[PDB]
């Protein structure tokens, strides 16, 4: 029921050992992105973005299933994330 | 012209003369004694 | 045209709106209501200067914050187009459109912040990006230099027709070899559902190079709607409306379908 | 083979 997303670091932004993850259809952009702070230890004040397709960042309150069913490919949705905007 | 067609610039204008055209000079002339 | 003027009676929408100031916000004086034509096709937050102007004006300085709307307690996202807001909350309420305005407790469960005119723009593109991406494989809007891409939102933020379109024609396009897009870029909104919204993958021709229509485009990812009434910038179109055309003449300036499902009214 | 965030987050960061 779940989804597959990949985690994928954008310059030099820091890499997460772990990049492969299966996610709540309902999580949103935001929920995705507090995760990944806390798990590469980073603080709040410090900005992130995520991006899909490497071409748009979309909303925090946007639900990763509907990406995924609508910009996913085989099986798994590919996620960028970077500590400065690299896309606009 | 298709009705479909003719149906949605009818529906428009329709919409416009009820929500905007009726509202404009009331709207404008309370700014204006604001 | 015919299709340009429906361009244009799209583009310049108008939903006569009253603002009036929440009752319990600490006031040093009593405001006055603010009257207001709100573009359907713009964003609160991007057209509300004068609004805020105006309510400050009777707020201590110290009380002055970040400033929000709702609609009989619906807190109001500004990311959501104005006239997406109106179709689906209050359209079939009597005009105008009673928003009220707040400044103390911005709720965040329910709102995203609008620190900056550029987070406004950013969500625009962000918004074109996407829809591109579902047309053309965002091969129009990256061959595109920057300078075309700030002029679709100066035209967008400064409410000129002639700017937008002159760049936006572009990404109505499609190949020759083609009859449409590659998929539609389209949302449908619904109050009853919990989820937001529903997006999904929908392609305008059939094999045979027929358009499908509005009605199959819902029959196949909102069978729940043929009681209910199908609005976009709030009229009714009907269902054997082509889709392509649809997307090329009713969306708004993101490049999106917003579609509402609303009660059928009484 | 994707870890569970839903998992690691209940779990203990
Ligand atoms: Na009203």
């Amino acid at each position: 029921k779940k989804i597959d997303i990949l985690l994928k670091a954008v310059g030099d932004t820091p890499i997460m050992k772990t990049k492969k993850w299966a996610v709540e259809r309902t999580r949103t952009i935001q929920g995705l992105i507090d995760f990944i702070k806390k798990f590469l230890k980073l603080v709040a004040s410090e900005q992130l973005f995520i991006y899909v397709n490497q071409s748009f960042a979309p909303s925090p309150d946007q639900e990763v299933g509907t990406l995924y069913e609508c910009f996913g490919s085989d099986g798994k949705l590919v996620l960028h994330y970077c500590k400065s905007q690299a896309w606009g | 012209m298709p009705r479909w067609k003719r149906h949605i610039s009818e529906q428009l204008r329709r919409r416009d003369r009820l929500q905007r055209q009726a509202f404009e000079e009331i709207i404008l002339q309370y700014n204006k004694l604001l | 045209t015919d299709d340009k003027d429906v361009l244009r009676d799209v583009w310049f929408g108008r939903i006569p709106t009253c603002f009036t100031l929440y009752q319990d916000e600490i006031t040093e004086r009593e405001a006055e209501p603010y009257y207001l034509l709100l573009p359907r096709v713009s964003y609160l937050t991007l057209v509300t200067d004068k609004v805020k102007k105006h309510f400050q004006k009777v707020m201590r300085q110290e009380d002055i914050s970040e400033i929000w709307f709702e609609y009989e307690g619906t807190p109001l996202k500004w990311h959501y187009p104005i006239g997406l807001l109106f179709d689906l909350l209050a359209s079939s309420s009597a005009l105008p459109w009673n928003i009220t305005v707040h400044f103390k407790s911005f709720p965040e469960k329910d709102l995203l912040h609008c620190p900056s005119k550029d987070a406004i723009e950013a969500h625009f593109m962000s918004c074109m990006k996407e829809a591109d991406a579902l047309k053309h494989k965002s091969q129009v809007i990256n061959e595109m230099q920057k300078k075309d891409h700030k002029q679709l939102w100066m035209g967008l933020q400064n409410d000129r027709f002639d700017q937008f379109w002159a760049i936006n024609r572009k990404l109505m396009e499609y190949p020759a070899e083609e009859n449409g897009f590659r998929y539609i870029p389209f949302r449908i909104y619904q109050t009853t559902t919990e989820r937001p919204f529903i997006q999904k993958l929908f392609r305008p021709v059939a094999a045979d190079g027929q358009l499908h229509t509005l009605g199959d485009l819902l029959k196949e990812v909102c069978p729940s709607a043929i009681k209910n009434q199908v609005m976009i910038h709030g009229i009714e179109p009907m269902l054997e409306t082509p889709l392509q055309w649809l997307s090329e003449h009713l969306s708004y300036p993101d490049n999106f379908l917003h579609i509402s499902i609303i009660p059928q009214p009484t | 083979e994707a870890a569970d965030m839903e998992e690691y987050e209940e779990s203990g960061l």
